[PDB]
DNA sequence: GAAGGGGGGCTATAAAAGGGGGTGGGGGCTCTCTTCCGCATCGC
């Protein structure tokens, strides 16, 4: 926990050739920073699918588990972040195939699924098995399919 | 929202009143005319009916 | 009281003297220029300044429909029976309640007070 | 939280939301400091101005008022429901004023068992002549309007605010500089539930019929005005007309301005005094006046005949558009009407630019409100 | 300037240490002279050598939605006391 | 053909009536936004400059176009949903629209080959939309299409749905912008100072002011006297003042005939050219542009290393920072100089007394930033850093040789959010830079009425801040009539600082001044780059939004062109002020936003442009396609903004005003439609405001919004934090005309009683209310009020979460003494429970790091029944539930009451039916009055609206209280009651209740309409018993929800002193607050260490321990004395 | 900071040394009752 | 010339080998009081 030093007002608050001789220093510690940057990083992903805010709080605690047992400390964060934004959206019922996580994302489906094998043992968890059922609403919805259409499909892959 | 049962100053009833006044304007009477008819002679009573506004009517309209 | 500027470089002519010839000059500070002073006033300070209202009033105030008019003030020069008057409203002049006439008539701006 | 109507003045309180703060002592030491030294009936008489600080409040004092008048009869009934009211009463029924041919008590004797002990007190009625003091009725008063009580008991007089009042003489003063506070705490309690039960006969209201004035009124009232605007007129043109010479030590346009509001003024106050005149006794906004129980003889006045000059910091409405008040008037109309006189009554009804300009006046006490709520704030906690 | 005091005859930056060692070598005397009591205000005393620490009491922290702290701003202030000092 | 006086009344109440039938009452609103929408999103991308990033490749970015589709919501399965305005409402939603934009993507490879790939549609973050806006879902929608989506029709719009909170952004006051402005400062250095704050064209980088300021003539010397006032210019990211003559020098302008013939237009005059001297001999010294350009670049804001740079720097500023709205370009120098001479001329005239000084007051110098200026200046500022980041996330891969994805590029939170927090919280601007941020710009939408719900979309804050004090912008300026209510202001602190829109004003939402700058250049208007300085004397100049394009040598043909014009709507548009200063010979033309102006009836030749065959054609308003933009069209009304309301002579009424009789005025330009449209809304629900004292009519248009009615149809579809419901409201016996319009009648705050103006028992004495009990026991006045409770469970951290659920006392740790047996088995209460004080509504239990208790608790003074119990998902993706309790509040003793005429009351006492006085036809007042009450008040509208009550019922006619109707008078109304067989004046003989006899004095009764006001005594009442203490100071917690103390101030400190009262006085401030102990050190008085659980009392630094007393203080003195030590002051309590 | 709790109005000094808020304290509306005494105040059973 | 088809690469799985490169983590608004400067005055 810190304080931020805010902007001068007087002339005294500047030194002798305009810039402030008080000028905010970076104390924030490098795991504390990385980890900073990966949340920003999982916010922007989980913002370009439209991602409700409880998936992202559950990939923030995800990476954080995933960042501090240090497992993938040989892994990008991107990648890293990319795979839990992938569990947590397993873990909620509402599972993104790799190619969506991969869209929102710089990395690419490969190293997304290799990170997401290794997060799995170091957090000696599963995700429960994808089904048909688990894609159709958002599938059919982006399709601008009826509800009919909908319901037939899911019947359907069922 | 609906009619008043009673008037609030005498207590007279006019919850039996507000359709029969409505029809009684339907029927091209004028408002005093109107409650005359319906025998709201106090102006307590004539001020129940005169002033009310039926918004049960636009509750109606919202599905439940 | 006039202002004069030097024919070569343009600037502010200020006033001067020659010993030798006892004679007002206007001469230019950062051009050497040097006049003939005629005026002989170097300047004049008016500390009542009772300017005329009527050489500032614009002729064009006819046109102010908000402005009263009056019938009962022809005009001077035209005759023209209607007439708009108002107050100076002036600042520094230290009371003003007095009425200045201009002449309705188009192409007639003529000015007065009563 | 419920209180008697006199605490109202001292606490500056009022019924329209107003919130109270209680404070129960919890120790009989605190508890014996605040009886000994801050209840109430001690706290009558302030020594800020060496006079009663609570006295009788609006109904009881318009009723007073109402009930100490000379023609004032009750019969033995209504006088038994009165002494039932009375809490220091000794249980005797006095002798009435008049016995045959009905028996009759008159308001000053009911009033009179209700002031306690034996003050003697000499007052003035808000009403009282200027010359009757030098006539040859002066301890006879024509019209009621000397107050004498003599011995504990009201001999004459009408009661108002003069006498019932937070001023220094008053009855209520006395009645503490003489009796005490226990003794002056039932005689405050006493005058309200006495009055405010006879209150319940006689009655009091206020509605149309008490702001209307006589037709005559009226014509008096609108030539009053018409003369003031010709005044104004008349002024006007001599300043136009360079005719007014300026009164020394002021300049032209104050020059003006004061004679233009001395106008004005007076056309205020002859009309004033006109719709005054016009009132009858049984008029409510007069009965409220007199009494000194709410209103002034300025309320009446704006009610009835002229709302009157509309000022901005003491100044007539300003030129805020271009040398003039509004887009409606013509430039440099220094007439009542364009600089914010309402030569309407609020029974009239304000033209839309009295209406506005008016609105403008008042905004300016709205303002003073709130700044004086905070500025004298200061000043109060410095002095401290 | 602000902070800092500047000694001019030529300018030199006036460190606290400079005028700790100043006000240390006054003499009791000559401090009581200066409007001082020696034994309640010593003027190196108005050098600030070590700083008090409130109590917790002083800077609690309050309890709001859930069970994190949320610490005093005199506890996020001496957080940076604390590390420019150590640093 | 005319309309005659007989069916003027008529006639413009049809103008009235088609103007609000088309604009409606929140046009400044939604108008605004539309135009942010529509216009300045597009222009914003468009101006911004392109990405070029160059680390070889070169790749370009171009935003080409902008796409907002209807406000969406996604699923957490990821399905897009039209989101409507109720369910953003219920799970707290925002009500936003997903933005794109198309981006073109051209990279060039320096082998000559040029590859260009075109990104349609890129998401770029969420706007906010504004209900009811076109861009809404709710746009276009029939009154029945609303009802289907649970929307109430009445309901306006022009507000916002931020995590479901409904807000409104208040129109914020400014002054205008690019106009020159002449002050005189009393107290400062300066005589006078003219300034003007020149904004860019469609509001780019923020507004730059510049002020040109002349020296007092205070200081004393030979020099300085003898020369006199010296002008000095302040131009921005200058530290000094700068010498006016040497901006003019630097502008390019060296010798002094060229500077004056800048600044005098006129040689001839001597008085001005005097006043410019003392400038030149302050400047002779520099008579170069470049020394003179040195010379600013000196001041500049960072030090010149080179006098290269230091030139260089100072061109910069007066490029560009130097009157910008002017020219930002190389070669508006001249046109600057013109318009800086302009401002040194504006500022003589000033010195010299020809002209008058500029009023800060006057509105025609004012502007109001509506939704879209608002908006627009946020998304500048958000647009520049999601391109700021899109070049810094190209530029890391374009630096390592791979091409970069632009979607990844792009940061959707940086508009999404920036636009959404801003809304959300009111701090205007950026959450890091909140210290300059405006704040109370985004306020809750007030919900208590109708006609609170209206007013708070119409509402005007001023610039002045709240805190500072000052008179002159608190007062009604008379440039406020038809613009601003009159008499609608708070009353506090904000008296006169928050205003209301006049019913009919209308704020300019702005136009490009394109089309009227090429009209004039068509028309016979000299550019000023062409002309020379003599011929501005005799012409008259030409200002357009500011900026002085030219001059003109006939003025008043040039007028009558533009007017015909813009009533013919050609070429300018409505909202368009053309002002002509006939004595300063200029014309000044408006086109931008924030510019308050009202309809008015076109005069010409004494005769109104409005006949019969318009109102004829009005009356068929519908079916006839006929509307009120076909009267602006006809050119028989235009909009008038206050600076040229200035020029125009305006009649009041036609029917006098326009009629031959003493000759007044002659020349009227235009009328009023109705004068009672100076009011606003809540102003216009006051009968017969003509007739009351002022104040009152203010104290009204406050008590109003606290009406309770019924503020929305559909409110039972609504879970308001908090809402107040009429059983049976009505509408007024006495409205006025412009009620129609506030939809009044269709949702009432109120109800008509029979009001007895009466001293009955002394229960209604001091502005107290007595009310008849059996009234009450009908209905009269009984409302419902409902109360929501929102709780969401949250699982946040590596084993932390909360969830609904039962808690058991065994089970979780914290624990109350409520009952939570009413909770069901998912923790949540069950519709139609009855629940009082300390009951458990949601049971919250959050895991322990068993598990604590999070349990929401019913308010102690609430006793309702749970109403509603909606669950669903917040914008979180959280479980979210919302209860609503329903407790209905039967009018008690204590409760506010007020008629409209600022005659607000509590209720003293309640009397059965019997007990209340009668009259001969056994009628009883449902409310007594004290007669008291209206005397010093004079609210005789308060009177008059009685018996005109009385007349409307007994009539069965709705009564008409429009204020300024002379067809309407206490005579008539009294004429017409003596019809009835009533006493003329409104009295009656009234019986009193307990007795049965007459009183002597007769009543004064009838009907009159009051409010319910929201304040209710139960609600208030608190009383404090040795309740919780707070953490820091250990003393009573503040608050009625929270069971605080009262607080024991200064003044009640102050005033027990002067009591003697020492012991009360100790328990209040002492006993009753605080009690605390400590141990000092006898020897030194600091506070020793006590430990006595051991009996062992230390004290650190004395080395003793024997010798430490035991000292009673307040543990705020304990805190300070602590606190003082903290700062290495010793405070020493020394017990000797 | 430190000197910001202890001055002004709302300061530990003037805010909760000369003033602070106390047990045994109630609050309400007041309303007439001319059948009470001048040193009487009519007080809700609630609060009592 | 669009569209389906065929062939082949990619994905993961273990494991070894050795070195380059990628990744992450340290480090060089108003009123009042006080202070400074210019001036004229004497003094020596
Ligand atoms: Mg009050
Ligand atoms: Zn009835
Ligand atoms: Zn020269
Ligand atoms: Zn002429
Ligand atoms: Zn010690």
């Amino acid at each position: 926990l810190s304080t931020m030093i805010g902007k001068g007002t007087g002339a005294a608050s500047f030194d002798e050739f305009g810039n402030s001789k008080y000028q905010n220093r970076r104390t924030m510690s490098s795991s504390d920073r990385a980890m900073m940057n990966a949340f920003k990083e999982i916010t922007t992903m989980a913002d370009r699918i439209n991602l409700p805010r409880n998936i992202v709080d559950r990939t923030n605690n995800l990476f954080k588990q995933v960042y501090e047992q240090k497992s993938l400390k040989g892994r990008a964060n991107d990648a890293i972040a990319s795979a839990c934004l992938y569990i947590a959206c397993r873990q909620e019922g509402v599972p993104r195939t790799f190619k969506e996580i991969c869209a929102v994302s710089r990395i690419s489906k490969k190293e997304i699924g290799r990170c997401f094998k290794l997060i799995l043992k170091a957090l000696e968890t599963s995700v429960d098995l994808i089904t048909t059922g688990d894609f159709m609403s958002r599938f059919c919805s982006n399709l601008c399919l009826p509800k009919q259409v909908q319901m037939a499909a899911t019947h359907i892959a069922r | 929202m609906i009619i008043p049962v009673r008037c609030f100053t005498c207590g007279k009833i006019v919850g039996n009143k507000w359709e029969a006044y409505l029809g009684l304007l339907q029927a091209e009477y004028t408002e005093g005319d109107a409650l005359d008819a319906l025998g709201l002679k106090r102006y307590c009573c004539r001020r129940m009916l005169l002033a009310h506004v039926d918004l049960i009517e636009k509750l109606l309209n919202y599905a439940p | 009281v006039g202002i004069r500027f030097c024919q070569e470089c343009n600037n502010m002519l200020y006033p001067k003297e020659d010993k030798e010839n006892r004679i007002l000059l206007y001469a230019c500070r950062n051009c050497d220029y040097q006049q003939e002073a005629d005026n002989s006033c170097i300047y004049v300070n008016k500390i009542t300044h009772e300017v005329d209202e009527l050489t500032q009033i614009i002729a064009d105030v006819s046109q102010d429909p908000t402005l009263p008019r009056t019938e009962d003030h022809p005009c001077q020069k035209c005759g023209h029976k209607e007439a708009v008057f108002f107050q100076s409203h002036s600042a520094r002049a230290e009371d003003a309640m007095r009425l200045y006439y201009v002449c309705t008539a188009p192409h007639c701006g003529h000015r007065w007070t009563e | 939280f419920r209180l008697n109507l006199s605490v109202t003045t001292p606490y500056n309180a009022d019924f329209d939301g107003d919130e109270m703060n209680l404070h129960l002592p919890q120790s009989l030491e605190t508890r014996a400091e605040i009886q000994e030294l801050a209840m109430v009936p001690r706290m009558i008489v302030t020594p800020q101005s060496n006079r009663p600080v609570m006295g009788i409040v609006q109904d009881t004092l318009t009723a007073v008022r109402k009930f100490t008048k000379r023609d004032v009869f009750l019969e033995r009934g209504e006088v038994m429901n009165l002494l039932m009211f009375l809490s220091t009463w000794d249980g005797k029924v006095p002798q009435p004023a008049i016995l045959k041919p009905r028996p009759l008590w008159t308001g000053k004797q009911i009033f009179s068992l209700i002031i306690p002990g034996h003050i003697n007190c000499i007052r003035t009625h808000s009403t009282h002549p200027d010359d009757e003091d030098s006539g040859p009725y002066k301890h006879i008063s024509p019209g009621d309007t000397k107050v004498v009580v003599e011995n504990g008991e009201l001999i004459m007089g009408i009661l108002c605010k003069k006498s019932l009042g937070t001023s220094a003489g008053s009855l209520v003063h006395i009645s503490y500089l003489e009796m005490g506070h226990d003794i002056t705490r039932l005689f405050y309690s006493n005058i309200q539930t006495v009055i405010n039960n006879w209150l319940l006969i006689e009655g009091h209201t206020i509605g149309i019929g008490d702001s209307i004035a006589d037709s005559k009124t009226y014509q008096d009232i609108q030539n009053t005005i018409k003369k003031a605007k010709q005044d104004v007129i008349e002024v006007i043109e001599k300043a136009h007309n360079n005719e007014l010479e300026p009164t020394p030590g002021n300049t032209l346009r104050q020059t003006f301005e004061n004679q233009v509001n001395r106008i004005l003024n007076d056309a205020r106050d002859k009309t004033g005094s006109s719709a005054q005149k016009s009132l009858s006794e049984y008029n409510n906004f007069k009965s409220m006046v007199v009494s000194g129980a709410k209103g002034s003889k300025i309320n009446i006045s704006q009610v009835i005949a002229v709302v009157g000059q509309q000022n901005v910091e003491g100044k007539r409405i300003p030129f805020g558009f271009k040398h003039r008040t509004l887009p409606h008037f013509i430039k440099d109309d220094y007439g009542p009407e364009s600089r914010g006189f309402v030569e309407n009554s609020y029974l009239a009804g304000l033209t839309p630019t009295e209406f506005f300009f008016h609105a403008m006046g008042g905004r300016e006490g709205l303002i003073d409100t709130a700044v004086k709520t905070a500025e004298t704030g200061y000043i109060q906690r410095r002095l401290i | 300037s602000g902070l800092e005091l500047y000694a001019e005859w030529k300018k030199i930056l006036l460190s606290p240490e400079r005028v700790h060692e100043i006000f240390k070598r006054i003499s009791d005397e000559e401090c009581f002279v200066l409007g001082m009591e020696p034994r309640y205000a010593r003027p190196e005393w108005m050098i600030v050598t070590v700083l008090p620490v409130p109590p917790l009491s002083v800077r609690p922290a309050v309890v709001m939605q859930g069970s994190a702290r949320n610490q005093d701003d005199l506890t996020h202030k001496l957080a940076d006391i604390v590390k420019i000092n150590n640093q | 053909d005319e309309i005659t006086p007989d069916l003027w009344q008529e006639a413009c109440w049809i103008v009235i009536s088609s103007y609000f039938d088309e604009k409606g009452l929140v046009r400044q609103q939604l108008d605004s936004f539309d135009e942010f929408i529509q216009m300045s999103v597009q222009r914003i991308v468009e101006d911004a400059p392109p990405i070029d990033l160059q680390a070889p490749p070169r790749y370009l970015l171009k935003f080409e176009q902008i796409y907002l589709s209807k406000p969406t919501h996604w699923e957490r399965d990821g399905a897009p949903s039209p989101m409507m305005p109720n369910e953003a409402r219920l799970r707290n939603l925002t009500y936003s629209a997903p933005l794109y934009v198309d981006i073109t993507k051209t990279v060039i490879k320096e082998g000559e080959e040029q590859l260009q790939t075109q990104h349609q549609k890129t998401f770029i973050g969420k706007i906010p939309i504004m209900l009811r806006s076109t861009y809404c879902l709710l746009n276009g929608l029939t009154d029945r299409d609303l009802c289907e989506l649970n929307e109430c029709p009445l309901d306006p719009g022009g507000y916002f749905i931020i995590n479901g909170s409904e807000k409104v952004l208040i129109a914020q006051e400014k002054m205008a912008t690019n106009t020159v402005y002449v002050f005189a400062k009393k107290d400062s250095k300066y005589a006078y100072t003219g300034e003007c704050r020149s904004c860019l064209e469609n509001s780019s980088r923020p507004t730059s002011t510049i002020w040109v300021s002349m020296l007092a003539r205070g200081g004393q010397g030979a020099k300085k006297s003898a020369i006199g006032q010296r002008i000095v210019a302040t131009l921005p990211y200058i530290k000094q003042e700068v010498p006016i003559i040497i901006v003019f020098r630097a502008l390019g302008f060296v010798s002094d005939r060229d500077i004056l013939e800048h600044i005098i237009y006129d040689f001839e005059d001597p008085e001005m050219m005097e006043m410019v001297k003392p400038s030149l001999d302050e400047a002779f010294v520099i008579q170069e542009q470049n020394v003179a350009l040195n010379f600013i670049g000196s001041r500049g804001a960072k030090p010149g290393v080179t006098k290269e740079k230091r030139i260089k720097y100072a061109k910069e500023v007066l490029q560009k920072e130097m009157l910008p709205h002017v020219g930002v370009s190389d070669f508006c120098e001249t046109k600057k100089a013109y318009f800086l001479g302009y401002m040194v001329h504006r500022l003589l005239l000033a010195a010299l007394g020809r002209r008058e000084l500029d009023d800060r007051d006057h509105y025609g110098n004012k502007r109001l930033d509506l939704a879209g200026p608002l908006l627009a200046f946020l998304f500048r500022g958000m647009f520049k850093n999601l391109l700021k980041e899109v070049r810094i996330y190209a530029q890391k891969f374009i630096d390592r040789g791979k091409d970069f994805n632009l979607e990844l590029a792009i940061k959707t939170r940086i508009i999404s959010d920036g636009l959404k927090y801003s809304l959300a919280t009111g701090n205007w601007g950026d959450q890091k830079k909140a210290h300059q941020a405006r704040a109370g710009v985004s306020q809750v939408l007030n919900r208590l009425t109708f006609a609170s719900t209206l007013s708070h979309l119409r509402r005007l804050n001023s610039p002045i801040g709240r805190d500072g004090k000052l008179a002159k912008p608190r007062q009604l300026h008379n440039t406020l009539w038809g613009m601003v209510c009159p008499a609608e202001t708070p009353e506090g602190h904000a008296v006169g600082l928050v205003k209301n829109l006049a019913l009919m004003a209308y704020i300019s939402v702005g136009s490009q001044p394109s089309p009227i700058l090429e009209f004039l250049e068509e028309w016979s208007m000299e550019n000023l780059e062409e002309i020379s300085p003599a011929a501005i004397a005799d012409a008259t100049k030409i200002f357009v939004n500011g900026c002085w394009v030219g001059i003109h040598k006939d003025p008043e043909q040039l007028m009558n062109t533009l007017r015909k014009l813009r009533r013919q709507m050609d070429i300018i548009v409505s909202e368009v002020s053309m002002i002509r200063d006939i004595r300063e010979r200029e014309i000044r033309i408006y086109t931008d936003a924030g510019r308050i102006c009202r309809p008015l009836l076109i005069v010409e030749k004494q005769k109104l442009l409005l006949k019969k065959r318009h109102i004829d054609q009005l009356k068929e308003r519908e079916y006839n396609n006929y509307s009120w933009q076909d009267l602006v069209a006809s050119g028989v009304v235009e909009y008038i903004d206050t600076l040229e309301e200035e020029t125009v002579m305006l009649a009041m009424t036609p029917d006098d005003l326009q009629e031959k009789e003493v000759a007044y005025c002659s020349t009227y330009t235009h009328c009023e439609i109705h004068p009672s449209m100076i009011l606003g809304v809540c102003a216009s629900i006051i009968p017969f405001p003509d007739h009351n004292q002022s104040p009152r009519n203010t104290y009204q248009s406050a008590m109003g919004k606290q009406a309770m009615g019924v503020y929305i149809t559909n409110f039972h579809v609504r879970m308001d934090t908090l809402a107040h419901v009429l059983y049976y409201p009505q509408k007024p016996l006495v409205t006025t005309r412009s009620m129609e319009y506030l939809r009044f009648r269709e949702l009432p705050a109120g109800i008509n009683s029979i009001v007895a103006i009466a001293s009955y028992t002394g229960y209604n004495q001091e502005d107290s209310v007595i009310m008849n009990r059996s009234a009450v026991d009908r209905g009269f006045f009984r409302s419902v009020f409902y109360r929501s409770y929102k709780e969401q469970e949250s699982k946040k951290g590596f084993d932390q979460e909360e969830v609904f659920e039962k808690p058991t006392r065994e089970t979780c740790q914290g624990m109350r003494h409520a009952i939570y047996d009413k909770l069901d088995d998912d923790g949540l209460i069950a519709p139609g429970v009855r629940v009082s004080g300390d009951d458990v509504i949601i049971g919250k239990t959050v895991t322990l790091p068993t598990k604590r208790d999070c349990s929401t608790f019913l308010r102690t003074s609430e006793t309702g029944i749970v109403d509603q119990v909606m669950v669903t998902l917040n914008q979180e993706g959280y479980k979210f539930c919302k209860i609503r309790v329903r407790s209905v509040r039967i009018p008690q003793i204590g409760d506010k009451f007020a008629s409209r005429h600022g005659q607000k009351g509590t209720c003293g006492i309640q009397y059965r039916q019997e007990d209340m006085p009668f009259t001969c036809e056994g009628i009883t007042p449902d409310i007594i009055i004290n007669p008291h009450a209206i005397p010093s008040r004079m609210t005789i509208g308060h009177l008059i609206e009685c018996l005109q009550g009385k007349v409307s019922a007994n009539k069965g006619e709705i009564g008409d209280a429009t204020p300024f109707n002379d067809a309407v008078n206490v005579q008539k109304i009294s004429n017409l009651l003596s019809d009835y067989g009533y006493h003329l004046r409104g009295n009656e003989v009234l019986y009193n209740g307990f007795t049965g006899r007459k009183i002597t004095s007769q009543i004064f009764i009838g009907p009159t309409y009051y409010q319910r006001l929201k304040h209710m005594v139960d609600d208030k009442i608190h009383s404090r018993a040795r309740g919780p203490i707070q953490i820091l100071n250990r003393q009573p917690m503040e608050g009625r929800s929270r069971d605080g103390g009262l607080r024991f101030g200064e003044m009640e400190r102050d005033c027990q002193i002067a009591h003697g009262a020492a012991q009360f006085l100790r328990e209040r401030l002492f006993e009753a607050s605080d009690p605390y102990q400590v141990h000092v050190c006898n020897l030194c008085g600091i506070m020793a260490i006590a430990n006595t659980r051991t009996h062992t009392y230390e004290c650190r630094g004395c080395r003793n321990k024997t010798q430490i007393s035991l000292v009673r203080m307040p543990y705020a003195c304990k805190l300070l004395f602590q606190e003082l030590m903290s700062m290495s002051i010793a405070p020493r309590m020394m017990s000797v | 900071s430190l000197k910001q709790r202890l001055k002004g109005k709302e300061g530990r000094v003037r805010g909760n040394l000369m003033g602070k808020r106390v047990d045994f304290s109630a609050r309400t509306v007041i309303t007439p009752d001319p059948n009470l005494s001048i040193d009487q105040v009519g007080v809700p059973r609630s609060i009592a």
